[PDB]
RNA sequence: ACGAAUCUCUUUGCCUUUUGGCUUAGAUCAAGUGUAGUAUCUGUUCUUUUCAGUGUAACAACUAAUGACCUCAGAGGCUC
């Protein structure tokens, strides 16, 4: 029908604060994101002084059967994506939903012009069924190698030497980073203990993590701060024999630090994937050897 | 006349061109009005159990059987149903009276001079001899009689 | 082969779920614009 | 090395392989086909395993 | 001559890969002698190339790159 269309489906988000906002009307404006088939297409603006025009960029048919607005593409209700909508019912109902969506442009068109709900559209836009999922999320938070030649590398990592204040270096050596723990969170937490904050304007550290040898090191320009940093970390651990290695702390996680009193560079870590797991597992002992 | 070119640059040609009938395709969509006719009318008659198989070869008996008629051999199919002959002897005696008037109609127009195809010509001429042999053929054997 | 009989016609259904052009035909063309009523 | 498709002849044509390309759905019974998809699906990934 | 089920077999039924348009059957049905054009092979000609300047003596450059160590935030120095 032509003649006779629905409103268009925009959230209170896009629409944003003001009470009366002049939306521009194209009959047969763009074409679909989604189906690729031609709609009206609305645009506006927040405020009359804005700078940015808000369009809708899917048509009605492709925001009703995903419960979507047609702006941002969002949930009606929840205002979340559509990715973590399907995932959060998958934990409630114990099987898969998912909005499938076809890569082909007879098969993209097909599947907009029936009248189902797809995905989570079906417990979205009932508010009875989606209330009580809510609180079915609700009891959920009640809930809460060994042929490779490493020698050569072993020399440069420092491994046994101390991390006192009286050496005076600009680099040191990180090990016992996890696969996870992401390599900005590292500077942040270093620039949080030393009040350096916004770091990458004046460069004051540069940090190098490997994520399979699972050893990295952080280098500092103006070596001042290197008993900055020494002096504003108080827990350590001393191995059985000696040898005093403080700890970097992000949470649950413990990152060791010995002075590196060189610059480590690229490439100490390894120079080949294959040849960097093993000295992740070399290390694994010395972790071991230095706790137990 | 412009309007119609940017518009198919713009937007490109319409899927839903409907040929209009003509001259050339005149006589491809009368057997295309005349399978579907006699189509119909034998599976009316059908009692059960007629596919698009046993569809596909009562076709040919007419498509046979015009070839008889204008052969003026006599079309005879031995075991052949009484109701599905009377029906396919009347479509042809249908396209014989079609095929007839437009070959008288189109003498008149020869012989005024007026517009003929050269191939219309030839068809006409194809045509006639038909006729004049089966009018002769006819009086051969009313005399016989 | 290549050269067949029809086992059903082109419907009608196939063209009404595409989209129009609005092309300009001549026979289209605004004409005989009034109707007449009987009495 | 992967198999090479064969190219789109036309704008519109399809990767039949890619989706399924007109698929409609079985009406919905009252018969409850819950655990009979189940194990459609474990056969299926056991198949292709 | 009737067994409760498997295999092998005959006959009815079912026909299963079991003739998918039209018109003027859609239209027509091959050289005895005397000379040319195209392709390939064979032969001939032309075109597509550059540097060297013997021997002896003296002087200069080359056999920049690689490896290792150190400083600075890749370069600089040293050795092989
Ligand atoms: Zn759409
Ligand atoms: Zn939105």
């Amino acid at each position: 029908d032509e003649i006779n269309e629905p409103p268009p489906n925009i959230c209170e988000q896009c629409l944003g604060d003001e009470a009366n906002i002049r939306m521009t009307k194209i009959p047969q404006g763009s074409e679909c994101k989604i189906c690729t088939l031609p709609f009206t297409l609305y645009h506006f603006k927040t405020s009359k002084r804005s700078n940015n025009i808000i369009k809708t960029l899917i048509c009605v048919r492709c925001a009703t059967q995903r419960n979507i607005c047609q702006c941002c593409m969002l949930d009606s209700r929840w205002h979340i994506p559509i990715q973590l909508r399907d995932h959060l019912i998958s934990l409630v109902n114990e099987e898969n939903v998912m909005t499938e969506e076809a890569k082909n442009d007879m098969m993209k068109r097909f599947l907009s012009l029936k009248n189902v709900k797809l995905g989570g559209a079906q417990i979205t836009s009932d508010p009875s069924e989606a209330d009580n999922i809510v609180d079915k999320l609700k009891n959920i938070l009640l809930r809460a190698y060994a042929s490779v030649d490493i020698s050569h590398i072993l020399k440069k990592l420092p491994l046994n030497e101390s991390f006192l204040k009286n050496p005076s270096t600009k680099s040191f050596f990180l090990y016992n980073i996890d696969a996870s723990i992401p390599e900005w969170k590292i500077t942040d937490t270093v620039s949080q203990l030393l009040g350096i904050k916004k770091w990458k304007d004046g460069n004051s550290l540069s940090l190098i993590v490997n994520h399979k040898a699972k050893c990295g090191g952080l280098r500092f320009q103006s070596s001042e701060l290197g008993e900055r940093f020494v002096s504003k970390i108080s827990e350590t651990l001393v191995t059985p024999k000696g040898l005093k290695r403080g700890v970097l702390l992000i949470d649950r996680f413990r990152i060791f630090i010995i002075p590196w009193s060189s610059g480590f560079s690229a490439a100490s870590f390894g120079t080949n994937t294959a040849e960097n797991i093993k000295l992740s597992l070399s290390l694994n002992k010395l972790i071991q050897l230095e706790l137990g | 006349y412009i309007g119609n070119l940017i518009t198919r640059q713009f937007e490109g040609r319409s899927n839903e061109i409907v040929k209009t009938t003509t001259k050339q395709r005149l006589d491809a969509y009368y057997d295309l009005e005349l399978r579907n006719s006699v189509m119909d009318d034998i599976l009316e008659m059908m009692p059960e159990s007629i596919r698009q198989k046993k569809a596909r070869t009562i076709l040919q008996h007419l498509s046979e059987a015009w070839r008889c008629w204008k052969a003026n051999i006599p079309w005879d199919v031995p075991g052949m149903p009484a109701p599905i002959k009377k029906i396919i002897e009347r479509y042809i005696k249908s396209k014989a009276d079609a095929w007839v008037s437009a070959a008288h109609y189109n003498r008149e127009r020869i012989k005024r001079g007026a517009h003929v195809e050269k191939t219309m010509v030839k068809k006409n001429l194809g045509r006639l001899t038909r006729l004049w042999i089966k009018n002769e053929q006819e009086r051969q054997r009313q005399i016989q009689k | 082969t290549s050269h067949r009989p029809q086992l059903e016609a082109r419907s009608g259904a196939k063209a009404a779920a595409y989209t129009p052009t609005g092309i300009e035909h001549a026979r289209l063309l605004p004409g005989h614009t009034t109707l007449k009523y009987r009495k | 090395v992967a198999i090479k498709k064969p190219k789109k002849k036309y704008g519109t044509d399809i990767d039949y392989n890619e989706d399924i390309v007109y698929e409609q759905a079985p009406m919905p019974g009252i018969y409850d086909t819950s655990t009979e998809d189940r194990q459609i699906k474990k056969k299926f990934e056991q198949f292709e395993r």
